[PDB]
């Protein structure tokens, strides 16, 4: 109901990312934007899609789609939203989650 | 850190003035043309001339590379100019 | 079936804390202890309740939910069933899962 | 859909486990080998059965479980098929998944 | 070890006589009133005149805090007398 | 590496010839008696005759223990008479 989680590790550095956190990233995109995304990365089904297959999907070339994913890339990025960047790569801190506030309670302060 | 040539945009976003705003500041709807576009730019553009970190960011998008949004007060296509010619 | 579990980070501490092992927890309380727990910190819906707002749940005070709280936290820690909060902190290590038995009879010994 | 996973310490060496990619192991099985391992470890119910528990579903002796449970671990780590094995045990890396791809696609290269 | 004032109980508790036992002897049911309640106490505090690790016990309901139940041989409104008077 | 005895398995098993192969060249079916048994074998043997690491595979059968299958270029029963007479 929030568990949904993936461990992954690139170049050495480990990360623990949350759907839901996912799900607030992808939020400050534009929907076709999130759609790209989805589509060529396989989080809708696990399976990654051609710039051309995308294209299919929104009507456009697979150039349109290469901008698209690269406007996307510098939006998440950008220093004006970037802190929910930030916060879902930071998931493996638990920070404002039910059992991280009960483990304050229990160790004190 | 992070991995890759972005390792360290944290050491300056977090004093960025435009943290608290919508993306639509500081980048063009997929469809924008005339008018519009410039008037989003100039107004994204006297947020960066405030800033305490334009520098870096500014530093960011043209030695790192970020191809689309104003960055460090300048346009997209101030930054093509710049780096392609 | 088992899986749920989250991931936190209490001063450069990290632990993993199943769902399961966090309700064996829980069973060790009261009710009432329980239902507070519950509804303090947000493991019922991820919204943590005010103190005033879970006196009007069980028709008390906030000054005695504030003490049901504190009695809860010594009992957690008391020595008599502490192990069970053992447990549960250490879930990182799968002890007594089917997987750990898996790999110990893959690995040998 | 993809997420359940379990986190084990065997000797202080930690694993992140997919129950995707332990599927993909099973399947490398027989029938009755897969079998044998989800009940020898519970990993059908959380329980695990003894040899003669296991010798009542198939017909056959505890001598006969035990000797296809060795054969199983033998199958298991044979350089023919063991790269499967390597995945399952590699899961903290997240190579391969939607996840891992987007970080890349973030963080360039 | 744990983060915060409790990092070090684990290295005591584990020879706690009451290890085994229900939290029902060492804290009181909320109603609890008279008789019962001195009784549930003295049943409890026989049981810390045999442990190994009474004074570990009573050192940490004292000194890192415990306000509730019967730590150390001693009870609640004992260890509230001796650190508030 | 791994933990326990087969922690090094992964220094050699990336060369062996064997490695796209179903197990079933190298591991006989339950039932399996007479002519297909030998037959599986040698076929099985005439890969590991070729094989880069077939000296690794050989004693990692030998000397850390693998009851099961061909390795090495050797039976489970070439292995078993080495081991136990
Ligand atoms: S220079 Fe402009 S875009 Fe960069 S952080 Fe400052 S306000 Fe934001
Ligand atoms: S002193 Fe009493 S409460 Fe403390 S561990 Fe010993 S028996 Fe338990
Ligand atoms: S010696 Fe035979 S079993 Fe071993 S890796 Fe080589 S081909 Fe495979
Ligand atoms: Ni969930
Ligand atoms: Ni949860
Ligand atoms: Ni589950
Ligand atoms: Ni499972
Ligand atoms: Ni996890
Ligand atoms: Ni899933
Ligand atoms: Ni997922």
């Amino acid at each position: 109901a929030h568990h949904h989680h993936h461990h992954v590790a690139v170049d050495a550095v480990s990360f623990t990312l949350l759907q839901d956190q996912l799900q607030s990233v992808l939020d400050t995109l534009s929907e076709r934007e999130a759609g790209v995304v989805r589509l060529r990365f396989g989080l809708t089904d696990g399976q990654p899609r051609t710039l051309d297959e995308i294209g299919q999907v929104y009507g456009v070339t697979r150039e349109r789609i290469r901008q698209i994913e690269s406007k996307t890339m510098s939006k998440l990025r950008h220093p004006s939203r970037s802190q929910v960047l930030r916060d879902y790569l930071d998931g493996s801190s638990g920070s404002g989650t039910p059992e991280e506030r009960l483990l304050r309670a229990i160790f004190g302060e | 850190q992070l991995p890759g040539p972005n390792a360290d945009i944290w050491n300056w976003q977090l004093q960025g003035l435009c943290r608290g705003m919508d993306s639509s500041m500081f980048f063009h709807p997929d469809g924008e043309r005339g008018r519009a576009r410039t008037q989003r730019e100039q107004r994204a553009k006297e947020m960066c001339r405030r800033c305490p970190v334009i520098e870096a960011c500014r530093s960011h998008a043209l030695e790192v590379g970020e191809p689309y949004g104003v960055w460090g007060g300048l346009s997209e296509s101030e930054r093509d100019l710049l780096l392609k010619g």
